[PDB]
Parts: C-alpha cells; structure tokens; sequence
C-alpha cells in the first residue's frame, strides 16, 4: 500500500567544497495561509557549486525534516533557520560532514 | 510582471 506516501532520503554533505557557500543550497519556508501554520521549510533553489549538490543531487521543493541529526520537522520556519543556521554550520565543521534529512513526497507534481 | 502569488511575503528565504 503506497500511493501517496513520502519517503526519507539522507543526504550526506563533507564540508569539502564549502566555502563557495555553506553547502549550496537555497531554502525557504512557506506558511499555509489557509491553515495559518507553517509549511515548513524547502528547497528553492541548488547551487551548483556546492557540496550538498555535488554529493547529494538534492532537488527543488523538497522538504527538509533533519540538519546534523537535529530535527526542524515541527518547529516554525523562523526557527527551522536558527536551527540550521547554527547546526549547519557549528555542527557541520564540527563533525566534518553535514547530514540532511530531506523528504520526498511521492506525487507527480515534484521537480 | 506585477502580482505573483498572493499575500504579504517577501519569501522567506535561508541559503545554506
């Protein structure tokens, strides 16, 4: 039974190539204005010039759950940045590798 | 070229 389920894909970026940006990708968080609560944050744009592009191959509108093992799945879209902000950064040249959880959803409508 | 999307947003955006 699969239909619209959405999976988690774990993408594992070294901070090889950093430095061209973070890891060189481009998020944004989008709030339902009909619900009046987050939608979380997702990806907008891939820089080509990045570690997390180069290694991962990550795609746009997809959804981030997870940075460095620390969740945002739950927290507000102002939040999920400080959180990544912090974690993607201090826990990412802390640990040598940045880990991102991202979610697919399994729909037509995706790129 | 005016009018996209449809709210007060000036699309919060993080690049990492």
């Amino acid at each position: 039974g699969s239909d619209g389920t959405r999976e988690f894909l774990t993408f594992e970026v070294p901070l090889n190539d950093s430095g061209s940006a973070g890891l060189g990708v481009s998020v944004k968080g989008n709030r339902s204005k009909e619900n009046h609560a987050d939608l979380g944050i997702f990806v907008k744009s891939i820089i080509n010039g990045g570690a997390a592009s180069k290694d991962g191959r990550l795609r746009v509108n997809d959804q981030l759950i997870a940075v460095n093992g620390e969740s945002l799945l739950g927290k507000a879209n102002q939040e999920a940045m400080e959180t990544l902000r912090r974690s993607m950064s201090t826990e990412g040249n802390k640990r040598g590798m940045i880990q991102l959880i991202v979610a697919r959803r399994i729909s037509r409508c995706n790129e | 070229m005016l009018a996209e999307l449809y709210g007060s947003d000036p699309q919060e955006e993080l690049i990492i």
